[PDB]
């Protein structure tokens, strides 16, 4: 239990040194057109990653803040290293966010082993497999693949039924919080305005998920449907 | 009455008589509702406002200066006196009947007279609110849209009496 | 090539032609443009006038206009770069260059056919010889010649500075054409006073050019007036003045002008809490009542206005301000209109560098250019109001920087920076006003500090430019000393530091000592500058 | 008010920290006695009970001394405060009145400026 | 002719009419007019200036393109044209008009504050659909003979030809047991069995114990004139009826010849003398209409070969193939099968080059075909499917469902959906059998003025594009492609037809002649 503090002091030294090392080396890298270009892009990637020492600090501190309840020294390291980078705590850029838009296709069945399992299409390390993504999309009973053709068609079908859910959604007034009863009103029983039950940004996020999935896995028919769905927008 | 508006106590939060409440065209119960997003944006606005006490008192886009707004109000007051259009008056008539029926049924359901009344003064209040909206635009008549905005404002002021 | 005679081999050429004026957004350029406009309008020359403020803008306008015009005039731009390389023109076009920037690029100097320079050959010029710049033991001799070439070219291009005013050059042309009006002479005076106000020239050169313009003022006055019978009060009357250095003191209260003049503010440390008491010591030495000093100058008692200049001079002498009086000019017309040349400079500059987010910088240029004509006198007065606001904001920024100690030594140069969202950083986002602020701030700093070494340092100053692109403007100022030549090396220093760092520097401004940087690049860029200046 | 107490013409981060501390300690005092523990932890950890920041200056001093000793073998107080005015740690006086540099055998003198 | 005098006179001719030519325009004009002298030059200049002014000029300054179009029109080049004579308009291309009540006029959206339509509509737009449907039917209703009499039109007052109208909010008041109330509103089963009426002012219960209903197939979301009396927050219906339908002649006589149908023409194409002539330039101007063309079947392909054999003599201007193109629409399988279908169709079309060069081929995909089938207006079939057919048969256009076809002065609407079954299942009152169901359906569609007079979950629609489904004013053809039954009907100078479903009609289909507006049966069942 108490050895958390000892390693915390050891990290108070080492983490400082390591942040200085990566800071001075990455900022001096002449191949950086912008430091945002430095980061790798996976099908789950959405964040505007910008300043590698900061992302490194954030991710390290996230795991350290969750692998013990004794977060006090981790919080102190956050304060010290964010000030060493000269970026403010309590800012948006200092907040951790999951770099991956995780998206799961559940209960994918394999005939090679007669087994069903859930599949995340954004999580996987597309750089190391590309065409081998389908072997990487193995059934966990075995190592047998799931195929690109049927999965692309499944994603398009998912998009169709999702867009149906959006187009037939309910609407809720922002003041009398019940659902919109009839087609007549622009304002509800009280004069509050209405709001979506299925917000547009849910669909922009899921469209971005499927777009990056299709881009990293070369799914051109899904990209046709997505390109049309993106064009007819505000 | 209890400092903050206490929703459990209902009409006891108001000590004003019905007779003086009827004379107010619009009654706002502006409750201070806690919310983190509004609080963050409000605090940022306040702090930037306090910082902006040194920046030469510059004007802002999409805004009228205070002096120009004052003179414009004086000009519109002396010049334009609007009236209601006929169909707009018909709309206001019907909506007044629905509103009065709602108030009566609410009072019957509570078995207690509401603190804030809804009367002919409130009808005329909606009338002159619509006329004020028309006078902003120097129009001789108040349209159905002007009456609609007047109804919207009075509905905000009437949700505040529910 | 240098034009030897403006009349024959420039003006009589373009007089028969359609012309395109490119004009920089600075007051000297505006005055030269007004003089040349008046000449062309007398002779019905079909000119087109285009404002520009950077190389990208000049390139865009030239690409838009290259097909239709063959004769181009560049005012306060183009001399210090290779115009053929930058613009890529057709060989039948001709570029006239009336630019105060120095040193002139050697390609522009020795290009005989296409680039013609409306620059005085008796200006301070040290162009290297042609054989030094343009083309086994023979290979060794050639390599030695190339080593000589790079050494001499670096010695030539190290320091940038400014020559004679373009407005003065254009008024010289107008005088040679015998079409010089009194208003043209006033524009020439304002053009010189722009250089003096912005400290682009030495005091000796300013006194020499004022001595030149004194003769023209005397000629214009005696053209149609003497001491026995005089002109109408409506006519413009330009008078030489040995007047006060204080800014806009005839349109302000004297308290405000003593507050916001960089000279007196730096001397008395009026940013500091003790400075107001020092100012009160000065005023009590003069014996001026405070209720009169804080009253507007036009409403001040004439008994006090009778000999105010001698009073201020003789009190300034014993308080240590040795050069309070300055040689300058004023213009009078009508009953109530009276301006100093410095006043017109500040008004036009404030109109041009106005912080309003309306239209475009070309729009602000247009307002500034219109204000230089007496048919648009209301614009001149509005510019004086904007100058009041600008000077107050300048002193507020200087006080903030010195109180919070943003100005900090970094070895061979002082460094300062303005943070986003601070009060009135918007007014100094634009590069020209930033350069002026940096000069005033450095004067205040060297007057404030006790450290004799720090009094000798130059200044580097930065401010935000575009948050969406994540960029900052940066300017470099030489050391502020009484006997400075007003030469600075920060153009080549910025260039060499950026190249040695592979930095994302956009070099868009006409002064080489003004640049744009991607913001995160600043740390390695500043480290490179420190290692370079050593 | 804290800036006025220090005769500062401009408000700094230390004054803001003091104001935040005053507000939060008063608010914690208004809570029930059982609730003060959870409330105090909530505000103290995240919301800027900025007691001291000695560790950054300790390792800055140690880094500068390591580089200087390495350079010497193959005015350090000025070298210390230069990096302290570069990074947002400008109130260096706490570091000199704290034991962290003392048990690392560092010391200060306003005349000699050696450490 | 002298170039300097030609330039000067051309510039003067445009200048006196108040028009400025750019340098390119005047240069091109002088080159075009170089072959003309004073016996013809000034008349030519006046003619081409009139041709310029006829165009939608946005400014006095003229670019080279406008004078190009003008002088080319002066030089004809429109002989045997297909442009101006035959257009296919996608549903997303239809102009978005909005009826303004105070002006009592349809305004295009550029002249208003209305935003552009998009798929991800606001909460307002979902209500705006039904509000605008009510608005169009309301302004339709009040122009009927039911309107109030003029100033002492009758010595005793009359109640709007005994059809005086009111809204819901008016009768929610003093009018209890008034025996002559008539209200326009939407039928809704707002509670189960307890039907309600709704209009933009409010709602009220419907006691429909007696219906006395006129002919027409009543469903939920149908707008009706409810005639009855009001008591106890219930409207006791005496009779139900739809609003009367207008002919397009009446609508355009009232509002002028606005191009509600869409397309290049600024005016309604039904009023144009030149286009009236170009319609009849071919006496046997002709079109063919089919549906559910299952080209994933070899039988359909072989029968199509025989149909091309049968219509080698007198080929159409265009073949119209409505969607549900497949026996088996079941995904990747059908994506590849439709690629094979179009490859084989291109083979067949190249085996009849005369029909290839004489006729066009357009496709209106159904809800079951691959892509965004299930929500209307459907986008066209996926371009990756069409690509080989695009390059091998350039004489073809894949388009949206519904799509609007114009042939000269006549208006054709094409829409693939099995809507009769949907309508009868969502029926509120089982109709009288004395009138046939396609006639019921067509009367309902025309009176409701909409292709989808059903709830949104029954007919999913992108909310802001609901105007594209509107049938207003009544066109020349309602080509409602539906499995139910091939048919032909008519009302209000429209012929409302169904080509059926080609595998289930015994491979029967329809033929149309706009030169006389006649319709013939391709009865080619044994072919």
């Amino acid at each position: 239990t108490f050895s958390q503090d000892y390693v915390a002091n050891e990290l108070t030294q080492s983490f400082f040194t390591i942040t200085q090392k990566i800071q001075k080396k990455v900022t001096g890298s002449r191949n950086s057109t912008e430091l945002s270009e430095m980061f790798p892009v996976l099908p789950g990637s959405h964040l505007l990653l910008n300043n590698p020492a900061l992302e490194f600090i954030k991710y390290v501190c996230k795991v350290l803040s969750l692998d013990t309840n004794i977060t006090n020294q981790v919080n102190k390291l956050n304060r010290d290293l964010l000030r060493l980078v000269d970026v403010g705590e309590f800012s948006e850029e200092a907040q951790f966010r999951d770099p991956c838009r995780s998206y799961v296709l559940p209960e994918v069945i394999c005939r090679s082993c007669n087994f069903c399992r859930d599949l995340d299409l954004c999580k996987d390390s597309s750089f190391s497999e590309d065409g081998a993504v389908l072997p990487q999309w193995l059934c966990s009973n075995c190592q047998a693949p799931y195929d690109s053709s049927a999965i692309e068609m499944t994603l398009v079908e998912v998009l169709q039924k999702k867009l149906m859910a959006f187009t037939l959604q309910d609407l809720v007034c922002l003041k009398c919080r019940g659902v919109k009863e009839t087609s007549m009103p622009v304002y509800c029983s009280c004069a509050g305005d209405f709001a979506l039950t299925i917000h547009t940004q849910v669909f922009m996020e899921q469209i971005g998920i499927f777009r990056n999935i299709a881009q990293h896995y070369g799914m051109s028919y899904l990209l046709e449907t997505l390109e049309w769905l993106l064009q007819k927008n505000p | 009455v209890f400092g903050r508006w206490d929703e459990t106590k209902g009409e006891d939060n108001i000590d004003f008589m019905p007779t003086i409440l009827s004379r107010f065209d619009m009654i706002f119960i502006v409750k201070d509702e806690h919310n983190e997003e509004r609080d963050v944006m409000l605090a940022k606005h306040v702090i930037t406002l306090h910082v902006s006490a040194l920046t030469q008192t510059q004007a802002v886009e999409g805004e009228i200066d205070l002096a120009k707004l004052k003179k414009f109000i004086a000009y519109c007051r002396v010049k334009c006196g609007p009236r209601l259009s006929a169909e707009a008056a018909e709309k206001l008539k019907n909506r007044y009947i629905i509103m009065r029926s709602g108030a009566r049924q609410h009072e019957r359901d509570s078995d207690r007279r509401s603190s804030i009344p809804i009367t002919v003064r409130q009808l005329e209040a909606i009338v002159r609110i619509a006329e004020a909206l028309s006078k902003m635009k120097l129009q001789p008549f108040a349209t159905e849209a002007d009456v609609e905005e007047a109804l919207r404002l009075f509905q905000v002021s009437t949700l505040d009496a529910a | 090539m240098f034009v030897s005679d403006f009349r024959k081999e420039f003006y009589e050429v373009v007089q028969s032609q359609r012309v395109l004026l490119f004009v920089a957004s600075d007051v000297d350029a505006l005055c030269a443009c007004k003089i040349l406009q008046a000449l062309f309008q007398c002779d019905h020359v079909q000119y087109t006038l285009v404002p520009v403020s950077g190389w990208q803008e000049l390139e865009t306008a030239f690409l838009e206009h290259k097909e239709q015009f063959h004769y181009f005039i560049l005012i306060n731009c183009g001399a210090n770069v290779d115009l053929l390389d930058i613009l890529q023109p057709d060989e039948d076009t001709i570029f006239f260059v009336c630019d105060t920037h120095r040193p002139v690029n050697v390609v522009n100097v020795y290009n005989d056919t296409q680039i013609k320079l409306l620059i005085k050959q008796d200006d301070d010029l040290e162009v290297p010889a042609y054989e030094d710049i343009f083309r086994t033991m023979r290979r060794r001799q050639r390599r030695e010649w190339e080593a000589r070439r790079r050494d001499i070219l670096f010695d030539y291009e190290q320091y940038e500075y400014h020559g004679t005013s373009s407005a003065m050059v254009m008024f010289e042309l107008a005088w040679m054409l015998s079409k010089d009006l009194n208003d043209m002479l006033w524009w020439a005076i304002v053009g010189l006073t722009d250089q003096w106000v912005q400290d682009k020239i030495t005091q000796m050169k300013y006194v020499t050019d004022v001595g030149v313009l004194q003769r023209h003022v005397s000629r214009h006055n005696h053209r149609n007036e003497d001491e026995e019978n005089t002109l109408s009060v409506d006519c413009t009357r330009i008078s030489f003045e040995y007047d006060l250095r204080l800014v806009l003191y005839q349109h302000w209260s004297l308290h405000d002008s003593l507050c916001n003049t960089s000279y007196t503010a730096a001397r008395f440390k009026l940013w500091s809490v003790h400075g107001q008491k020092r100012l009160q010591e000065f005023l009590a030495d003069m014996g001026l009542p405070l209720k009169q000093v804080k009253q507007k100058f036009q409403a001040m008692d004439i008994s006090l206005k009778e000999n105010l200049r001698e009073m201020i001079e003789e009190s300034a002498n014993k308080f240590g301000m040795k050069d309070m009086r300055v040689q300058t000019f004023s213009i009078h017309f009508g009953f109530k209109h009276k301006f100093l040349a410095s006043d017109v400079v500040f008004a036009t500059m404030s109109l041009m560098e106005s912080p309003e987010k309306d239209g475009s910088g070309t729009d602000h240029f247009i307002q500034a250019l219109d204000s230089l004509s007496r048919s648009n006198l209301d614009k001149l007065y509005h510019g004086l109001e904007l100058a009041k606001k600008q000077l107050r904001a300048t002193q507020q920024t200087i006080a903030s920087c010195l109180c919070t100690n943003l100005v900090i030594s970094q070895g061979p140069f002082l460094y300062c920076s303005l943070m986003e969202g601070t009060p009135d950083v918007m007014l100094f986002s634009r590069p020209a006003s930033l350069s002026l602020l940096s000069k005033h701030l450095l004067k205040s700093f060297v007057c404030s500090t006790k450290n004799r070494r720090c009094k000798l340092l130059p200044l580097v100053m930065a401010a935000p430019l575009s948050m969406e692109h994540g960029t900052v403007t940066v300017v470099g100022i030489p050391p502020e000393t009484d006997s400075s030549d007003r030469k600075n090396f920060f153009g080549r220093a910025f260039e060499k530091a950026a190249e040695s760092t592979s930095s994302r520097m956009l070099h868009n401004h006409f002064d080489l000592s003004v640049i744009e940087l991607k913001a995160e690049d600043r740390s390695k860029f500043l480290d490179a500058l420190i290692s370079l200046l050593s | 008010a804290h800036a006025r107490i220090h005769l500062r013409d401009y408000v700094i981060e230390d004054d803001v920290n003091m104001a935040i501390r005053v507000m939060l300690e008063s608010f914690i005092d208004t809570q029930k006695f059982s609730v003060m523990r959870s409330m105090r932890k909530t505000f103290a950890r995240y919301l800027s009970f900025r007691r001291d920041n000695n560790e950054l200056l300790l390792f800055i001093l140690k880094q500068l001394v390591a580089e200087q000793v390495t350079y010497q073998r193959n005015v350090p107080e000025k070298d210390l405060v230069d990096k302290a005015r570069q990074i947002n740690i400008h109130n260096l006086s706490a570091f000199y009145d704290s034991e962290l540099f003392r048990m690392n055998k560092f010391s200060h003198d306003l005349k000699r400026k050696m450490i | 002719m002298a170039p300097e005098r030609l330039r000067s006179r051309a510039l003067s001719a445009f200048k006196l009419r108040g028009l400025l030519l750019r340098g390119e325009a005047i240069k091109y004009l002088t080159e075009a007019l170089q072959s003309i002298s004073e016996l013809e030059l000034e008349d030519k200049l006046e003619k081409i200036i009139n041709a310029v002014e006829k165009q939608p000029l946005s400014s006095n300054m003229i670019e080279r393109s406008v004078v190009e179009a003008a002088v080319q029109e002066c030089s004809q080049s429109v002989d045997e044209t297909i442009e101006h004579v035959f257009n296919i308009i996608g549903a997303f291309d239809i102009p978005r008009f909005v009826y303004n009540s105070e002006r009592k006029k349809f305004l295009p959206l550029l002249m208003t504050n209305h935003p552009a339509p998009n798929l991800f509509g606001t909460p307002r737009d979902k209500a705006e659909m039904f509000r605008e449907r009510y608005t169009i039917l309301h302004q339709r209703t009040h122009r009927h003979e039911l309107f109030t009499p003029p100033v002492i039109g009758s010595h005793p007052d009359e109640s709007g030809s005994k059809f005086q109208l009111k809204t819901i909010e008016t009768l929610l008041g003093s009018t209890t047991k008034i025996g002559d109330a008539i209200v326009l509103g939407m039928i809704t089963q707002l509670k189960e069995g307890k039907f309600f009426l709704e209009d933009p002012t409010g709602t009220v219960q419907l006691d429909l114990s007696k219906a006395q209903f006129h002919s027409g197939l009543y469903t939920e979301a149908c707008f009706v004139l409810a005639e009855g009396w009001f008591e106890d927050q219930v409207f006791h219906v005496n009779a139900f009826g739809f609003p009367p339908t207008e002919p397009s002649s009446t609508t355009r006589a009232y509002y002028g010849n606005i191009n509600f149908f869409g397309g290049p023409s600024n005016t309604s194409v039904k009023t144009s003398a030149k286009l009236k002539q170009l319609e009849e330039e071919n006496k046997d101007a002709m079109f063919v209409f089919l549906s559910d063309v299952w080209l994933d079947q070899v039988e359909v392909l072989e029968k199509l070969r025989i149909m091309f054999a049968g219509y080698s003599p007198a080929p159409p201007t265009c073949f119209i193939l409505c969607g549900n193109f497949s026996s088996a629409p079941y995904g990747k399988n059908q994506v590849q099968a439709l690629k094979d279908s179009l490859k084989t169709l291109a083979d067949i079309i190249c085996e009849y080059p005369d029909i290839h060069q004489s006729s066009r081929f357009v496709f209106v995909p159904g809800p079951e075909d691959p892509g965004f089938g299930s929500i209307l207006p459907r986008p066209p079939l996926a371009e990756s499917i069409t690509n080989e057919f695009r390059q091998r048969v350039p004489f073809s256009v894949f388009t949206t469902n519904p799509c609007r076809i114009q042939y000269c002065t006549q208006e054709i609407t094409v829409f693939r959906e099995d809507l009769v079954n949907k309508m009868c299942r969502n029926c509120v009152r089982f109709p009288s059998s004395n009138l046939a169901i396609p006639n019921h359906f067509v009367k309902t569609i025309l009176s409701q003025g909409h292709l989808t007079p059903l709830p949104l979950y029954v007919c999913p629609v992108y909310w802001a594009y609901d105007y594209a489904l509107r049938v207003y004013p009544v066109p020349d053809l309602l080509v409602i492609a539906d499995k139910y039954d091939p048919f032909t009907t008519t009302n209000t100078e429209c012929l409302c037809i169904n080509p059926g479903s080609f595998p289930r009609s015994g491979f029967s289909f329809k033929v149309f002649y706009p030169s006389n507006k006649t319709v013939e049966d391709s009865k080619l069942q044994g072919f």
